[PDB]
């Protein structure tokens, strides 16, 4: 149960990395 | 839009919805007290006020009800051990119910004040703008605080019209709720004199009545009004937070060191009673008095109350717990069942030896026995190959006086070493470790948890005071500095007085 | 009297050498007398 | 070790075997990271204190800066004017370039020394040893705080890897 | 009764009052002599 | 600028060095003599190398009472013969 | 042109005067024998 | 291993309640004009 | 105690020597601020 | 109204080399006395009667081993006023009883208050936002929690940190052996804040210096900057593209960047302060109960957690007798925990 | 009877990512102590 | 804005927004009470601390 919890949290973070890099708000110059 | 950390600023200029928000907070806090008390009542075991008092059971709000005179249940028990009592309506259950009902009434009021926010009372009569006259509000509220403070001391604590408060003897053996008369001399400022508590509330209450009337009738000086921004409600938040963290540090300290308002029968012993062998000295004095009066060793020790021996045990020291060791103390060493009696160790020469007690600093401690003069006579060795003081070499035995093992002596090394391991914790008890599946690891008491939460909250509220004080005094630059700031105001020399353009 | 007479670089050099003298004395004392383990 | 408690094990045993706390390169390393965190909050607070008002109070001040804008977003003169008076004028930077260079260099140089401490204690050139350095007139040892550190180090030494030594000197 | 420590308390009070008093005395004095030009 | 005389001005003026070629060594020598006369030991109550212990004792004169600590130190000092 | 006794003068000397006295005291200590 | 079994729901609400808060605020920001 | 006078004497002679070299300007600075 | 208060206000706020202000009435004496007490104590004052230690240059200690040590455990939490009932006005006894320690700690606490009031005071005169004062709340939380709350939870000031280099190292090691402080998640957060702060300091400084605009002709680029210029001196656009392509993400808001630089170390120090408040009560993160149950029953179960506890046990038993002399610990050689051979 | 003090609330996408990362990392740190 | 019976009763109690006393007003009397209060806190602090010891004031549980 606790192993599943640790790995699940870890996996969510790696997923978050993906969206933060590739699905970020684009920086736009003005 | 508003960032997430600012959503509640919409109430700053809306006194009626501010009152609604404050009513909803009060409803939540009252409902917490009612529901916490119900949870404690569903888990509290009232059947042994000697070896299983409330502070061994993780009770947090029960001791605060008992402190001011609520001691009984509608089901017929009291926390001092009486049966067949009738507490009237103000039992633990009646107090919890009263707070639940109050919670619901305040919830309804909050809805009324949220919908009917635009009340003429909140408008300045000259300008029609929302406005609160904070200096006069302060005097009204301080006046009400003074009256309430005074009536608490004069009527509740004295027993004139009320139950009094919890008072005990210096060893926490005979506590009960008693009317308390004020102490008007210098001992009234002794933290351990309950009489000073009564005198404080009568005297500070009167002072608050007077100061309230003053603050209703005398307007603030123009110089203080400008300097403290008394038209800005956020100056009240800043100074209120400062008073609150001041108060929180004080209640954390008196909980840790002890005082007349944090009795040991409600919150458990203090760590300092173990540091100074406070209970061990009273126990010894009583045994001396018996031996001196001709009783035997077995009679002297058997006359020691189990409740007094239980205080002389490091498992009840609130400095022995851990941050993530959760639950009641009973979950650690177990539910105490009986004093085993006082262990006396002797070597082969018949000399009495004394186990060195564990200081609170140490998670573990070696087993070391000295004579009356502190000379090492026996120990439990780590490396056996050059041991000279083993129990086996020194013929160490243990005999018990009083308690359930009264009159017995053990001579086999394994059993003697077993009791010597327990003796570093002070007096030795039998524990039920099965009922709660206790794990054998010490936990802290409500005294420990109260102190930790309130010191942490006090420190955090210091940051709140700094933050809201800064917002009050620097409201004009909250969004940034003036875009037309002259370099001359910040370069050296141009003004004789820093920031004063009239001193060019 | 009037600031300017003694060049700054000579001031800097003389004050530097005094620092080195006094710090060297402290390191000498680590090996002699008190605190030297002897 | 590649773990959190394994890291702590490494540090504790390192202290027993090299007295890293008494090594000046670890001390320079501490100055590096304590200094770096200090100057981090320092730089952040000064620049934040002198943001030019571009927003109303109901919005984040961060919207007052636009990515790629030509003009600076804070008044470094006002920041220098504050910090110069906090200490004295010549203890404060007014050149953003040499300020940011100092921010770069201080933690980097300190961490270089920290890395060189580990690397040179790798070859057993250990921290200062003042064990029994203070002696009285008769020759009694007078303990200093260095000797109390030694007692702690000995407890670490005698317990680490409790089954791995057969001979009295832990030479590696 | 004036215990030794109550005596010591009064000495502490007087000392601090003296220190604060002279401090503000000198300060008020100097501020009156060296005024700013407006 | 804040009006005071520049430091570089002052410390390169002959008058500065006339004054401080005296005041600095005088203070240094006062500090040396504070130690060499042994006055520092007596002001601060610090043991000399021969007064940490009595000749045959090896126990620290540790203070163990709060309100009689002054008398305890005085007693430890007598026992130095 | 400039004053001599300023606040800065006082601040400088409350630090510098004891520093020199202490350095002489610590210099003497290097010759103490046990 | 004899872990505290409340650890599971404690961790799960610790993640879920504040994460859900943030998602609500974000989604209603996108849906504004 | 004579050591108190042995220690203060180098400091006292330093106080008077700097007063000799500075008193013309000191009186002149106090006069201007009046 | 131009009374004496306003004239005093004028003089206190003059633009001089060292600004004074109203805050300076508190700041300057208290800072000066705390610094002077530390230098006086480390040069001349012993710890023989309180700790059994030499601790001054006079006694032969060096810059690493001098300290102003805490008072004897028998003083409890006494204020140890010079005129109080322990020293009774005797300056020499006061020094020998540890009075300089509360002297430094208390004048230091009020000095720190004064420095933060100075940050507020100057900020209000110059017209800047007071975020420098807000950021300084983190050093104050650390000082108060370590030097005041922590010993106040313990038996006496004796267990506070002593003011010295090696004395503070002993404080670190005591916290490992007795409190298992490396295991504490509030310390972990503090470590993250301090190392993350040092990281941010280095990376921002280097990024600026390596995205500079060529605004001059010299090979030394420092000269090509003017405090009053309106333009950014470095390229935020190029900096953003570099980190986006090296690391994946980058800053794009310069106001967020510098706020974050305040936030990270300040929050870290505050978190570490909270954990030390817990240690005041011995409310430690010492153990994982699940690990201890398994390990008690299964003598083949070993982790780095159980290895480190054995080190803590060595620290406690080997340092306690000398480090806590008032306890009179006598631990015969045979009870001392030791591995094989060592 | 519309209250004039109401204000829209915002949370931008970067703040969402930052907030989720803080919460997941805090959970990853504290979970071991919850299980104990 | 909405008038109510209770609001009309309380109206005078919220009608002097911004009214000050000229100048320094009662500030010097305030300062006297603040100083007296500071000495009071010092006394009760030092009693609890056993830095101030008074006859018949025994700061201990043994005072019941
Ligand atoms: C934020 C920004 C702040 C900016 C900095 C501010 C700087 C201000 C400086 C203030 C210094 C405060 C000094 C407090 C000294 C103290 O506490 O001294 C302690 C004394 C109590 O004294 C102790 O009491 C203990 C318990 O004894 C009691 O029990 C004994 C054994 O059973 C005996 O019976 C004995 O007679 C009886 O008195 C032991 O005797 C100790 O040895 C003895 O030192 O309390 C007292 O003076 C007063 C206690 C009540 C008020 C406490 C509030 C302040 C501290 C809050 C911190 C919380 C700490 C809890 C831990 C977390
Ligand atoms: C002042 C507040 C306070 C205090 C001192 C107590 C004290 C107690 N409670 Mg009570 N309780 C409280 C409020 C409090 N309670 C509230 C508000 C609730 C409703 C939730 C409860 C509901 C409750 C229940 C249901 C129970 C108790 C029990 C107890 C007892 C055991 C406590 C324990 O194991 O904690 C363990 C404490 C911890 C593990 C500390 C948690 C530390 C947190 C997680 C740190 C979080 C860090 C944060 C994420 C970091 C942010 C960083 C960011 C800002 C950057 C103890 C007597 C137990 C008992 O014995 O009853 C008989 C029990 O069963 N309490
Ligand atoms: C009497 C207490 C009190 C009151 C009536 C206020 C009111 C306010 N604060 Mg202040 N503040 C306080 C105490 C208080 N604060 C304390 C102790 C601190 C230090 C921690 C602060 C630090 C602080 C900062 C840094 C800021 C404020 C801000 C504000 C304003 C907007 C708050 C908001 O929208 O939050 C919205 C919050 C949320 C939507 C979620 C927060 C969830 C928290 C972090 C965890 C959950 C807590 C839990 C539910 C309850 C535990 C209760 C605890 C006391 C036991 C509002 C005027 C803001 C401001 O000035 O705007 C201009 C602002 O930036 N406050
Ligand atoms: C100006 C800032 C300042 C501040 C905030 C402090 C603060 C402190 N000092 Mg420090 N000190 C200072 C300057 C300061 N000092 C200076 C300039 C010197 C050199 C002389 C010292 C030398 C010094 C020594 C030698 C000692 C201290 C000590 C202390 C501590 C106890 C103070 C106390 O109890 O006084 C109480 C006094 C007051 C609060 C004065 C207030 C007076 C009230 C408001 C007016 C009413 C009084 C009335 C007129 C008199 C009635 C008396 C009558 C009944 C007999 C406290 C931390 C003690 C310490 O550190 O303990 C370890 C200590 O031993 N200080
Ligand atoms: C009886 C008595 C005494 C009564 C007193 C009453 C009274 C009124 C007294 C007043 C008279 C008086 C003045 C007496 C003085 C007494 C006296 C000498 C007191 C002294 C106290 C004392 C020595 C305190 C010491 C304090 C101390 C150690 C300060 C150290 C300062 C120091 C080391 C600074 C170096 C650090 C530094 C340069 C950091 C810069 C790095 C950094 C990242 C900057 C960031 C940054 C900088 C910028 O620059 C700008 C631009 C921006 C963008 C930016 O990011
Ligand atoms: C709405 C949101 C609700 C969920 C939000 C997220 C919850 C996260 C969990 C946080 C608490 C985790 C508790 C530990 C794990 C657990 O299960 O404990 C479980 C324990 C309960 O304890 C249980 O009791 C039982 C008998 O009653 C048994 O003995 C069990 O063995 C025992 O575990 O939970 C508590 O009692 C804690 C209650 C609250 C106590 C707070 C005291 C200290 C507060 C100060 C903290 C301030 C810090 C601020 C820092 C900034
Ligand atoms: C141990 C406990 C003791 C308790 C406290 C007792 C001491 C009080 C503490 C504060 C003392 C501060 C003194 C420093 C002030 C000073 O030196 O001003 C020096 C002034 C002004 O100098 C002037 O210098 C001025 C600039 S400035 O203010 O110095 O920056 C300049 O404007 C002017 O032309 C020039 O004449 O000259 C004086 O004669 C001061 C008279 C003192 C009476
Ligand atoms: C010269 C000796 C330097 C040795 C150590 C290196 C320090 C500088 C490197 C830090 C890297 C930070 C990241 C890059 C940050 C970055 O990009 O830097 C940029 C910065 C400015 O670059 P410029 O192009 O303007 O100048 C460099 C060349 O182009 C020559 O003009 O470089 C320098 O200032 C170099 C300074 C040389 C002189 C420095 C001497 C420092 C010695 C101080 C004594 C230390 C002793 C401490 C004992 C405790
Ligand atoms: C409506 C109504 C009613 C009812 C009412 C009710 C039924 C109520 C209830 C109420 C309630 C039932 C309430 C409750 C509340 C609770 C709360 C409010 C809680 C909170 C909590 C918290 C806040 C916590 C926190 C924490 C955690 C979680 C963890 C640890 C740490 C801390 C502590 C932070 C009646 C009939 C009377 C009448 C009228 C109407
Ligand atoms: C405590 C007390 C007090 C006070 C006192 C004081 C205030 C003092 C001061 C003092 C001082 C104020 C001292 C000082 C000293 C100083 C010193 C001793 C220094 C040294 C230095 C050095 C040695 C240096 C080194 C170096 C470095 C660091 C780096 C760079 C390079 C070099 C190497 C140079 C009173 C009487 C009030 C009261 C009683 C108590
Ligand atoms: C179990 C955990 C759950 C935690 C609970 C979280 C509750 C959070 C509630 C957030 C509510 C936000 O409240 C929401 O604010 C928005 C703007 O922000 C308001 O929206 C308003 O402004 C927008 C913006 O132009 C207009 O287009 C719109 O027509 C108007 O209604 C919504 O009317 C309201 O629904
Ligand atoms: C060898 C086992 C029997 C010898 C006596 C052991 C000490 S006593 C023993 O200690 C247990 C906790 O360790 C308690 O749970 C139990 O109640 C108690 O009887
Ligand atoms: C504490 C200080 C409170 C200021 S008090 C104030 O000071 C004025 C000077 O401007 C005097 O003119 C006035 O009479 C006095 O009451
Ligand atoms: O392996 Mn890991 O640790 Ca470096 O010493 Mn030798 O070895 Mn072991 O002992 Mn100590
Ligand atoms: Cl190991
Ligand atoms: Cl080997
Ligand atoms: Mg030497």
């Amino acid at each position: 149960m606790e192993t599943i919890t640790y790995v699940f949290i870890f996996a969510c973070i790696i997923a978050l990395f993906f969206f933060a890099i590739f699905f970020r708000e684009p920086p736009r110059i003005t | 839009g508003l960032p997430w950390y600012r959503v509640h600023t919409v109430l700053i200029n809306d006194p009626g919805r501010l009152i609604a928000a404050h009513l909803m907070h009060t409803a939540l806090v009252a409902g917490w007290a009612g529901s916490m008390a119900l949870y404690e009542l569903a888990t509290f075991d009232p059947s042994d006020p000697v070896l299983n008092p409330m502070w061994r059971q993780g009770m947090f709000v029960l001791p605060f009800m008992a402190r001011l005179g609520v001691t009984g249940s509608w089901s017929g028990w009291s926390i001092t051990g009486e049966t067949g009592i009738d507490p009237g309506f103000w039992s633990f259950e009646g107090v919890a119910l009263a707070h639940i009902v109050l919670s619901g009434l305040l919830f309804l009021a909050a809805c009324w004040h949220w919908v009917y926010w635009d009340l003429e009372l909140f408008r300045d009569p000259r300008t029609g703008e929302p406005a609160l006259d904070l200096p006069k509000m302060f005097g009204i509220h301080l006046f009400l605080a003074g009256l309430l403070c005074f009536g608490f001391g004069a009527f509740h604590l004295t027993g004139l019209f009320g139950p009094g408060m919890w008072v005990s003897d210096p060893y926490g053996l005979t506590g009960s709720v008693q009317p308390v008369a004020p102490e008007w001399g210098p001992d009234g400022f002794n933290p351990y004199n309950p009489g000073g508590v009564v005198a404080h509330h009568i005297a500070a209450g009167i002072v608050g009545i007077i100061a309230g009337l003053f603050h209703i009738l005398v307007r603030p000086p123009q110089r203080l009004y400008k300097a403290l921004r008394m038209g800005n409600i956020e100056t009240v938040l800043s100074s209120s937070i400062a008073a609150v963290f001041f108060a929180a540090f004080v209640v954390a300290g008196t909980m840790w060191y002890g005082s007349a308002t944090t009795p040991i029968e409600l919150f458990g012993p203090t760590r300092y009673q173990w540091d100074s062998s406070y209970f061990q000295q009273e126990i010894n004095r009583r045994v001396q008095a018996s031996l001196a009066s001709g009783a035997t060793l077995e009679e002297a020790w058997s006359a020691i109350p189990e409740k007094l021996a239980f205080y002389d045990y490091i498992g009840n020291n609130p400095a022995k717990g851990g941050l993530f060791r959760t639950g009641p103390m009973n979950k650690g060493d177990g539910i105490a069942q009986a004093w085993k009696g006082h262990a006396v160790f002797r070597n082969k020469e018949g000399e009495e030896l004394f186990v060195r007690r564990m200081p609170a600093f140490f998670e573990s401690f070696p087993v070391i026995l000295t004579d009356k003069n502190g000379v090492v006579k026996a120990d439990i060795p780590f490396r056996r190959a050059e041991s000279k003081y083993s129990f086996e070499q020194q013929g160490v035995t243990v005999s018990f006086y009083g308690g359930e093992l009264n009159g017995q002596t053990f001579t086999d090394p394994p059993t003697v070493k077993s009791y010597a391991r327990k003796a570093i914790f002070g007096e030795i008890f039998e524990f039920d470790t099965e009922t709660l599946n206790s794990d054998g690891i010490f936990r802290t008491s409500p005294r420990g948890w109260f102190t930790f939460a309130h010191a942490v909250f006090a420190l955090l509220f210091f940051f709140g005071h700094i933050w809201h004080g800064a917002r009050t005094l620097f409201r004009d630059v909250f969004s940034g500095i003036d875009p037309e700031l002259s370099p001359e105001q910040v370069e050296w020399g141009f003004y004789q007085k820093v920031g004063d353009v009239t001193t060019r | 009297s009037e600031g300017g007479r003694i060049p700054l670089w000579i001031v800097a050099t003389v004050a530097g050498m005094g620092v080195i003298v006094i710090v060297g004395l402290f390191f000498y004392g680590a090996y002699a007398g008190l605190g030297s383990s002897l | 070790p590649l773990g959190i408690s394994g890291t702590f094990n490494f540090m504790i045993v390192f202290q027993a075997e090299h007295n890293i706390l008494m090594h000046p390169f670890h001390q320079l390393g501490v100055a590096g990271v304590f200094g770096g965190a200090l100057f981090c909050a320092m730089h952040g607070s000064l620049v934040t204190s002198s943001l030019i008002r571009e927003t109303t109070e109901t919005e984040s001040a961060n919207y007052g800066y636009k990515f790629g804008q030509e003009e600076e977003t804070y008044n470094i003169v006002a920041a220098h004017g504050y910090f110069g008076r906090l200490i004295f004028q010549y203890a404060s930077f007014n050149n953003s370039r040499s300020l940011h260079f100092f921010l770069a260099a201080w933690p980097v140089v300190g961490v270089w020394f920290a890395a060189l401490g580990i690397s040179t204690m790798a070859f057993n050139l250990n921290g200062f040893n003042f064990n029994h350095s203070v002696i009285d007139a008769k020759g009694n040892v007078i303990n200093t705080w260095a000797d109390i550190i030694n007692r702690a180090n000995l407890g670490m030494e005698v317990m680490h890897e409790r089954n791995a030594h057969n001979f009295p000197l832990d030479l590696a | 009764t004036i215990t030794p420590s109550l005596k010591g308390f009064f000495i502490g009070l007087l000392s601090g009052a003296v220190v604060l008093g002279l401090t503000f005395a000198v300060l008020i004095a100097i501020s009156q002599i060296d005024k700013v030009q407006r | 600028t804040t009006g005071e005389r520049p430091f570089s001005d002052i410390i390169t003026s002959v008058r500065y060095w006339v004054i401080h070629s005296i005041t600095i060594p005088a203070l240094f020598i006062a500090g040396w003599l504070f130690v060499s006369t042994g006055l520092a030991y007596d002001v601060f109550g610090t043991p000399r190398p021969d007064s940490y212990y009595a000749q045959e004792q090896r126990s620290i004169p540790l203070v163990t009472d709060r309100f009689e600590a002054k008398q305890q130190v005085e007693t430890f000092l007598e026992q130095l013969k | 042109s400039y004053p001599i006794f300023t606040v800065r003068w006082v601040a400088v000397h409350t630090l510098a005067v004891p520093t020199i006295f202490f350095l002489g005291a610590i210099a003497a200590m290097q010759f103490i024998q046990r | 291993m004899e872990v505290n079994q409340l650890g599971l729901i404690a961790t799960a609400l610790f993640v879920l309640v504040p994460s859900v808060f943030l998602i609500i605020l974000y989604v209603q920001t996108e849906s504004q004009q | 105690d004579w050591r108190v006078l042995v220690v203060l004497l180098p400091v006292l002679l330093a106080a008077g020597w700097a007063v000799r070299n500075i008193l013309p300007y000191a009186v002149k600075q106090v006069q201007k601020l009046l | 109204e131009r009374g004496w208060f306003d004239i005093l206000d004028d003089w206190l706020k003059r633009d001089r080399f060292v600004f004074v202000g109203w805050s300076g009435i508190l700041l300057f004496p208290c800072a000066y006395l705390a610094l002077g007490g530390w230098l006086t104590g480390t040069t001349f004052v012993t710890s023989w009667y309180t700790h059994g230690l030499a601790s001054s240059y006079l006694e032969g200690c060096n810059f690493l081993t001098v300290a102003v040590s805490t008072p004897a455990n028998s003083m409890g939490h006494s204020l140890l006023l010079l005129w109080g009932p322990e020293a009774q006005g005797d300056f020499t006894r006061w020094c020998q009883l540890g009075g300089l320690w509360t002297f430094i700690a208390l004048h230091g606490a009020f000095g720190l208050i004064g420095f933060m009031l100075r940050q507020f005071e100057i900020a209000r005169l110059v017209g800047v936002r007071p975020y420098n004062a807000i950021a300084f709340s983190a050093p104050i939380a650390v000082f108060v929690s370590v030097f005041l709350i922590y010993p106040l939870g313990q038996s006496s000031w004796f267990f506070a940190p002593s003011f010295g280099v090696a004395a503070i190292f002993r404080f670190l090691l005591f916290f490992q052996g007795f409190h298992n402080w490396t295991l504490n998640p509030f310390h972990m957060m503090g470590v993250a804040g301090v190392l993350g702060g040092a990281l941010l300091c280095a990376i921002h400084g280097a990024t600026v210096e390596n995205t500079l605009f060529q605004d001059g002709e010299g090979a030394s680029t420092f000269r090509a900057f003017n405090p009053t210029q309106a333009e950014e001196t470095y390229s935020m656009v190029t900096a953003n593209r570099f980190w986006s392509q090296i690391f994946g993400i980058a800053f794009s808001n310069k106001r967020w960047l510098h706020f974050f630089m305040l936030f990270v170390p300040v929050t870290g120090l505050w978190m570490s302060a909270i954990g030390v408040v817990g240690l005041a009560l011995n409310l430690r993160s010492y153990d994982f109960i699940s690990q201890e149950i398994r390990a008690a029953e299964d003598p083949e179960f070993e982790t780095f957690y159980t290895k480190n506890l054995l080190l803590n046990e060595g620290i406690r038993a080997w340092m306690a007798p000398q480090d806590q002399p008032h306890e009179n610990f006598v631990f015969p050689e045979e009870v001392l925990p030791r591995g094989n051979a060592l | 009877e519309p209250n004039p003090n109401r204000q829209p609330v915002e949370l931008n996408r970067t703040s969402l990512y930052l907030g989720l990362l803080l919460i997941l990392v805090l959970a990853l740190l504290f979970s071991s102590y919850f299980f104990n | 804005a909405r008038r109510t019976w209770l609001g009309d009763i309380l109206r005078p109690l919220n009608s002097e927004y911004g009214k000050v006393a000229p100048g320094w007003g009662t500030t010097p009397l305030m300062a006297v009470f603040m100083g007296l209060f500071l000495v009071f806190l010092l006394i009760i602090l030092e009693i609890y601390n056993s830095t101030l010891i008074l006859d018949g004031v025994n700061v201990s549980w043994k005072a019941l």
